DNA sequence: CGTTTAAGCGGTGCTAGAGCTGTCTACGACCAATTGAGCGGCCTCGGCACCGGGATTCTCCAGGGCGGCCGCGGATGCATTAATGC
DNA sequence: GCATTAATGCATCCGCGGCCGCCCTGGAGAATCCCGGTGCCGAGGCCGCTCAATTGGTCGTAGACAGCTCTAGCACCGCTTAAACGC
């Protein structure tokens, strides 16, 4: 007798488990060699101090967050849980962009 | 390991514990808590620096 | 032999009509009064230029008009042809307000 | 579709608040001397980080009694065929 | 040798019997909260230092106070249609 959860539970209590937490989702180093990978076509060989890169992340990531809310009462504005493409170009849209 | 560290503290379920080199690395926060009469290194080699 | 039109063709001609018109839809007389009713329990006895009314008016109808239209993909979004209370919360929430 | 109330507009008598201009006078810009409160440096210890113990509530788990079927074989009708009587 | 005729080897037809699946009730299992338990480290206190705020003097200078003016807003009266409205 395996124990399995119904579709929909665990996407709750990673809900519950996420949101208290206040940690960066993203690790540092694919963040760092893509801010230096755009950074390279841009100014040849430059430098970046130990800060000014988690506020990047930091703006990214709240930024993000308010996106995928914004994002997801479009998507509940559509009668349906899921998010898709054009809730993500409407949303993104509508917000004067 | 959590299954291993679940009746760890309170009673004495154990007289002697084998625990590797690098786990303390990671685990020597909880290693830490609990007092132990001896502690042997085997080929102590890597602990040399 | 009547002549009727379907429901759907008046309202055709009516943007035809109306979108080549940059004349204003609200009269001066309810506007002056409901400008002088909002400016009479914050400054008792104030008084109002013949200028600064039509631009009030003006802003009002341009950004009531961007509104509708922010309004009219909303509810293009729902894939319907009605307008509803729930597309101008949603795009009225998107837009930063 | 027909029926109404009221803005648009032509013209009128005002006035009270908008708008440009001298006076001087508080009153703030510009400059020496002191210093004391604020800033670099330090080094501790009590609140903070993480997890066990245990109670609590979370959140799913598998069997138990009510319907209308198809699977299959017995049959025994049919048709054949050799026995056999002519 | 041929008909016929009983035996008989299959005939499809009929009738009987087996096939379980979906609601209701048997609790099972682990995620969370809260309270200690001890090791860790940076918040703030203390000290050394040190520099623009503070106080006073000078000096000149735009802002409030009238002063006077002037001009479009205010309130209004009456044709003239024209969108608003009820259905």
């Amino acid at each position: 007798k395996p124990h399995r959860y119904k579709p929909g539970t665990v996407a709750l209590r990673e809900i519950r488990r996420f949101q208290k937490s206040t940690e960066l989702l993203i690790r540092k180093l694919p963040f760092q060699r893509l801010v230096r990978e755009i950074a390279q076509d841009f100014k040849t060989d430059l430098r970046f101090q130990s800060s000014a890169i988690g506020a990047l992340q930091e703006s990214v990531e709240a930024y993000l967050v308010s996106l995928f809310e914004d994002t997801n009462l479009a998507a509940i504005h559509a009668k349906r849980v899921t998010i898709q493409k054009k809730e993500i170009k409407l949303a993104r849209r509508l917000r004067g962009e | 390991r959590k299954e291993k560290r679940k009746g760890w503290n309170k009673p004495d379920a154990f007289h002697v514990c084998i625990v590797s080199y690098q786990l303390v690395v990671q685990d020597q926060h909880s290693f830490k808590r609990k007092r132990w009469q001896y502690m042997v290194l085997d080929e102590a080699h890597n602990i040399k620096n």
